[PDB]
């Protein structure tokens, strides 16, 4: 006979953005989707010292 | 007779800007 | 209205 | 490389604290190479909490 051993998947390693070093580097924020962030680009009035 | 108004009309203000509002508030650090 | 549209924290940011 | 960052409009002084009162101000990423000599040369520095 030919003796087929055990089988072997791979358990490959889930990673998330919130587990990560570069999550820091964010302010991430799950939001619905709407147009007016879109049809127009913020201001912002930054008071120099 | 006809009917005109009986006085000026006083403006609204629409409820996009709430959401507009609420979006800008979500950029910022909390909102309560 | 005061919380909805001016802002959560009145300090390091308003909306104008 | 640290001191040359300049800061932000919004940010938020209550997220990606440390234990012991510390606070976290930017994040580094490298490849596995650099950060593995960056470990070995530097052990004096490095810590994990």
């Amino acid at each position: 006979f030919e003796a087929i051993f055990g089988t072997f998947c791979n358990r490959l390693e889930w990673v998330y953005f919130l587990t990560s070093g570069l999550a820091a580097a964010a302010h991430a924020i799950k939001f619905h989707d709407l147009n007016k962030l879109t049809t127009g680009k913020m201001l912002f009035h930054v008071q120099v010292p | 007779t006809v009917s005109a108004p009986a006085t000026y009309g006083n403006f609204v203000l629409s409820p996009e800007n709430a959401v507009t509002a609420i979006s800008y508030h979500s950029i910022l650090a909390d909102f309560n | 209205a005061l919380r909805i549209y001016y802002g959560d924290d009145p300090e390091r940011y308003n909306i104008h | 490389l640290a001191e040359a960052a300049t800061d932000s409009i919004l940010d938020n002084p209550t997220t990606y604290t440390t234990s012991s009162g510390a606070k976290i101000s930017g994040v580094m990423v490298s490849t596995a190479n650099v950060m593995q000599i960056i470990m070995s040369l530097l052990s004096s520095h490095i810590t994990k909490e």
